[PDB]
């Protein structure tokens, strides 16, 4: 199938017509999106086939056809780009400066944007175009507003 | 059957809609990889 990089729509024909349920980051070969999106179940590109390589539900993350590519780190100063893949519409850039989840075992970059469901495993980029993070785990603060952790994995 | 569809290039917008604000919050992660609010 397709294996150009850039950014791909997780498309379902499960229910009813074709339902985005996700995003994701094809780089190097590998296909990197959330564990949510797909709980990992083996994805279609064209007549190839993607198997899922590495995944864990606790980082909320899946990377397929070999392991994790995306190293990239906020610097903890500057304004990022979420590239936001909403649900029938087209791929758009918000540029943010992201806030912080302190957490027990660090701190973590977060960006204060609301999308639809099916905008998980959306890159969020540094002024380089290297993906610091996939959006689409986080949580709803007092207002009812949502905050995505700014996730990324491992490049062991 | 799940499957994917190119939406396009990974590169930064020169220009693009500044928005969000930069909210420093106490949470935690659990096991299922759900974040919730530490109060
Ligand atoms: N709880 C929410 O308002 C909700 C869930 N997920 C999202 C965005 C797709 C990340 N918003």
């Amino acid at each position: 199938g397709e294996t150009t990089d850039g950014v791909y729509r997780v498309m379902t024909r499960r229910l009813l017509g074709s339902t985005q349920v996700g995003v994701g980051v094809m780089q190097e070969g590998v296909f990197h999106t959330m564990w949510h999106v797909t709980k990992g179940a083996a994805l279609r590109s064209g007549e190839g086939r993607l198997d899922p390589y590495w995944g864990d539900v606790k980082q909320d993350l899946v990377s397929y056809c070999g392991p994790w590519k995306l190293d990239a780190a906020w610097d903890g100063l500057s304004e990022v780009q979420l590239l936001a893949v909403p649900p029938g519409e087209r791929a758009k850039n918000i540029q943010t400066l992201p806030g912080i989840f302190k957490t027990k075992d660090g701190d973590i970059g977060a960006v204060a944007l609301d999308y639809p469901a099916g905008t998980s495993g959306s890159p969020i980029l540094d002024k380089c175009g290297r993906v610091i993070g996939l959006y689409g785990n986080g949580v709803v603060i007092k207002n009812g507003s949502y905050v995505s952790a700014i996730t990324q994995g491992k490049r062991e | 059957d799940m499957y994917i569809e190119r939406a396009g290039d990974i590169t930064w917008e020169k220009d693009a809609e500044v928005t969000g604000n930069s909210p420093r919050l106490d949470v935690a992660l659990d096991e299922s990889g759900d974040f919730s609010l530490v109060e």
